[PDB]
RNA sequence: AAUUUUCUUU
RNA sequence: AAGUUGGACAAACUUGGUCAUUUAGAGGAAGUAAAAGUCGUAACAAGGUUUCCGUAGGUGAACCUGCGGAAGGAUCAUUA
RNA sequence: UUCGAUGGUAGGAUAGAGGCCUACCAUGGUUUUAACGGGUAACGGGGAAUUAGGGUUCGAUUCCGGAGAGGGAGCCUGAGAAACGGCUACCACAUCCAAGGAAGGCAGCAGGCGCGCAAAUUACCCAAUCCCGACACGGGGAGGUAGUGACAAGAAAUAACAAUGCAGGGUCUUGUAAUUGGAAUGAGUACAAUGUAAAUACCUUAACGAGGAACAAUUGGAGGGCAAGUCUGGUGCCAGCAGCCGCGGUAAUUCCAGCUCCAAUAGCGUAUAUUAAAGUUGUUGCAGUUAAAAAGCUCGUAGUUGAACUUUGAGCCUGGUCACCGGGGUCGUUAACCUUCUGGCAAAACCAGGACUUUUACCUUGAAAAAAUUAGAGUGUUCAAAGCAGGCAAGUUUUGCUCGAAUACAUUAGCAUGGAAUAAUAAAAUAGGACGUGUGGUUCUAUUUUGUUGGUUUCUAGGACCGCCGUAAUGAUUAAUAGGGAUAGUCGGGGGCAUUCGUAUUCAAUUGUCAGAGGUGAAAUUCUUGGAUUUAUUGAAGACGAACUACUGCGAAAGCAUUUGCCAAGGAUGUUUUCAUUAAUCAAGAACGAAAGUUAGGGGAUCGAAGACGAUCAGAUACCGUCGUAGUCUUAACCAUAAACUAUGCCGACUAGGGAUCGGGCAAUGUUUCUCGACUUGCUCGGCACCUUACGAGAAAUCAAAGUCUUUGGGUUCCGGGGGGAGUAUGGUCGCAAGGCUGAAACUUAAAGGAAUUGACGGAAGGGCACCACAAUGGAGUGGAGCCUGCGGCUUAAU
């Protein structure tokens, strides 16, 4: 079972060392793997240029266009796939925009049927989305 | 639960209650010691003597008669081996289990049984030299063990 | 090989008293188990033992009369202060009223009321309800 | 002896 | 004072070895996901050669075979 | 450890100890209790968040300590600096240049650029706290005050009194008001007093200041989770919604428009980090037979854990909050503050005070201990976040009184007092011992005096060492249903060596007649009137020990099956034998380790990877037949894994009834066969298992352990944290190689998996039913011919 002896306080110590590791959110914390490779450097929002548009294709049993789009971080220079939450703001949203890149809500994981996109925008041009689409801001003439 | 097994055997000897001399028995204590003292210069271990003392002479227990044990006998009497009996048997066994795997070398079962006195001699001599019976710088040596035992 | 001899005992205790058996044989016996077993019959939770004195550690054979759930043991002997009784109780007793902690209090072995009393902590040696 | 295959749903 | 001779601390530069991190590259070999491809059918029934494990070999592939093990077998069973 | 790493001597330097430095002499110091190296998106602490407890995370930041002033280095001044709003040189930058040169450092207060998801005025004042100086008088971007905001905490605008009929209710009361109207209205507007360095603000000031845009409350959701629509319109697996399940293919309570409702409220949502839930890190408190997980097995040192036993009980005095409890002393069991120093009594001995743990761990208390902060006592900031004040006192106005600003939390670690239960080591073995106004001796010192320092003998008082004197009860815990060892009879398909025997297979020689022989579902390949196959005799080769052979034995496991002999060893049993804790489990390190695989030697009968053909099939590359190389055997070197299984670590205690079996022992005025054996019965120990049952456990299958676990603690190793990626990549290590050991990350996913139940299916089995099934030499037929008619296809205008 487990060591119960008064004087094995260290061994119990180190082996709750080893076996920690194994934790996944334990894991995920101590490798600092969120600013050794991922996207985000412990970063809320990012910003970012939007390089295309990828049309997605959801996974089983759904069948839908996702309306997606490539956006390049401007601080890393990683390269990652973001999702428009809304509809026909893909029109309104051209090449070089200055978008604001944001997690989707899953702790880096993707969220639905989307496949291998984990981040969402929220701002065009630096006005804010649901902002130009009621129609109160407008787009600045760039 | 063997040391070196996997047995449970629980065989020995259950002393009687009653710890004193016999009620029907003329030892005289000194003439037993004396006699315990001829078998000693006779060259037979402790056991032997117990054995031959209860099996024959009728003394069942020495220590009830003579009041101390039989090795405190030996020892006061100064007829103390320098080696003990438990000891020397066991190296005697290992010197006996390395002549045959000399002469014998495919005997892997008795190398294992080897390994198995190599450790217990070391246990049992790593014990002797803690308590005192045997001088600090003991040691064990393969090569001298069989001088050692002669 | 043995270890503690007062867990066996216990053991060997609450097994009886879940079998309904009026008497249990322990063996072997001490000074621990001794003391243990006449705090638990101060308290009347354990009838008359006997002694079977050997010349060996010894035996005992305990009467029993139901009226106890469990006795056991607390292995390792963790120190106990008198701020940690409370954290002991609310931790193994049923209840603040019913259950009895044993401490070999430098005093004596004794129940964790009367440790109290005596304003003396010690370690841990089991409990009984 | 010999017997392979049954698209994604309602 | 200007100036002179040695000593210690000693910034900094060129080179060589070592450590940590980051970053290109012709080319090569992998995994990871698919609304309705091509080849055949290995496994789930005795899946139609019972299955699996270790090892070795071979073949377009699932895979087949040799040796030794297990039933997680399709037998808890022939006392005559 | 060179070029100081560890220590000694001497010196140098420092304000000062010190390898800080130097010369010489020794090789030392740390480390599996993790040394050293590396990483840290690490200034440390008081402390903060969550809160059963235990814990987890954070702490740049209002307090304390350290470092820095772009990176180093050196130095003057000064008590105090290696100072940068002091200096000097290099390195990277910026600047005026007349081209000779000059000159700096805002991680200070404001402000600018850039990185940015991310954070404010180029403001006033020394009035309060304090600091500096020659000093009431000066200065202080320390500090106080204000401007700016969505957020950090505390209080609260968006209302409300009636007439009114309907739904009402039971003569008293709620609601829809295209209704009125007089009320209390505060946000603001102004002004006055107060506030303050000046103000702003707060408080406070008359007074102006709503009849509806009054001076319009928002944020999310309305399928479950989780509270509130199958309502009306638009699209139709499309747009999309959606934290997961999940909704959408013309009836969409889940998409977008309207209506209404639900939750919080001047706030709500989203993204990320963290905490609780997470008993999914589990010391408390996980799980390992089948869901992830017991090393193939054994030895073995660190580490952890360690049988019992050495003074227990009874009777008093006195004083303490309630028949009760805690605390101090005693006498006898058995001697009752051991021993020492000092003072007294004195025949050694006694009393009083101090020291008093051999030596700890443990528990209790005390001391000194920063504040804030946490809990918390008191107290009219209108309550509160607050703050540490405040109060008396309406009938005199009295140039007064009175109080508080506690306490704890803290104790890791150090110091001290008290206890000796729990856990340890020696108290003396060759007695190397309490031995002591004891019989004798020697070494030193003067703590005193012979007149003062100084030199010797030593009376005197003290420290220590040498042989003897029994003062007296002169000294060794039992030997654990622990362990080791010995002994006696046994037992074993345990190991090794030598030796013996058995048939079978293949082959070889010889003899007898002849036509098929092998093989298979069917065959087919192949060889056979040159004698195949069979029968008969003899011989050789290698392999293996059939039947006996079992819910039987042995070994740590892998494994071990012919006879005999030899050697070493082993379990159990018997034992009034021996030692006496010698013990259990293990990192690191080692032994053995099936089969297959490798290197050399021998041997190669049978089978047989690769392969060759011959059948089956659409394709058979396989399953089938024959042949057939490596291999299957063995020796000397290798490795080192299997479903190496009981998918179940080792040691120890307890727990229900019975019957078989192996080994040993005990008992029978038991049986039998020419002193023993065999058989029968009962008891017991140690194994292999079995049947029933469930006090008990599990999710169940099931389990005498997988029980004694929410009533969770006997001890100790290995191992798992959802599924793929992946036992992959890289690194290290061993191996000739094959490969063994250790062993990730990115990314992806809402499942994977276990047990059991009901259906369905099976080229699974067992019972049966059927001319919409077959058998029967079945009877009649159809399809083959021509036509009636129906269905596809063709054509047309519809066919």
């Amino acid at each position: 079972g487990k060591p119960a002896g008064l004087n094995a306080a260290r061994k119990l110590r180190n082996h709750r060392r080893e076996e920690r590791w194994a934790d996944a959110h334990y894991k995920k914390r101590l490798l600092g793997t969120a600013y050794k490779s991922s996207p985000f450097g412990g970063s809320s929002h990012a910003k970012g240029i939007v390089v295309e548009k990828i049309g997605v294709e959801a996974k089983q049993p759904n069948s839908a266009i996702r309306k997606c789009v490539r956006v390049q971080l401007i601080k890393n220079g990683k390269k990652v796939t973001a999702f428009v939450p809304h509809d026909g703001c893909l029109n309104f949203v051209d090449e070089n925009d200055e978008v604001l890149l944001s997690g989707f809500g899953r702790k880096g994981k993707a969220k639905g049927d989307i496949p291998g996109v984990r981040f969402k925008v929220v701002k065009v041009a630096g006005v804010g989305l649901s902002a130009l689409f009621h129609e109160k801001k407008e787009k600045p003439r760039a | 639960g063997r040391m070196h097994s996997k047995g449970k055997g629980i065989a020995s000897s259950a002393l009687p209650y009653v710890r004193s001399p016999p009620a029907w028995c003329k030892a005289d204590a000194d003439s037993v010691v004396e006699q315990i003292l001829k078998f000693s210069k006779k060259g037979m271990s402790p056991s032997q003597i117990g054995v031959t003392l209860r099996d024959s002479h009728g003394i069942p227990q020495v220590r009830f008669i003579t009041g101390q044990k039989i090795m405190r006998i030996l020892k006061a009497n100064g007829l103390a081996p320098e080696l003990p009996e438990d000891l020397y048997n066991l190296i005697k066994k290992a010197v006996s289990v390395r002549k045959h795997l000399e002469r014998n070398r495919k005997d892997k079962d008795s190398k294992f049984r080897l390994i198995l006195i190599e450790s217990r001699i070391h246990r049992l001599a790593r014990y002797y030299r803690k308590v005192g019976a045997l001088p600090p710088t003991w040691k064990y040596e393969s090569a001298t063990a069989s001088a050692l035992v002669a | 090989v043995r270890q503690s001899v007062l867990a066996d005992c216990l053991n060997n205790i609450v097994n009886a008293e879940r079998r309904g058996r009026r008497q249990v044989l322990i063996r072997p016996s001490s000074k621990v188990i001794v003391k243990f077993l006449t705090v638990m019959q101060k308290h009347g939770y354990i009838d008359e033992f006997t002694e079977i004195d050997d010349h060996r550690s010894g035996k005992i054979v305990i009467q029993l009369n139901g009226r106890i759930n469990k006795c056991g043991v607390i292995s390792p002997r963790f120190n106990v202060k008198l701020k940690d009784i409370e954290k002991w109780v609310n931790q193994l007793l049923p209840s603040r009223q019913v259950g009895v902690i044993v401490l070999t209090t430098s005093r004596g072995i004794m129940s964790h009321n009367e440790a109290r009393a005596k304003d003396a902590g010690g370690k841990i040696l089991g409990f009984f309800y």
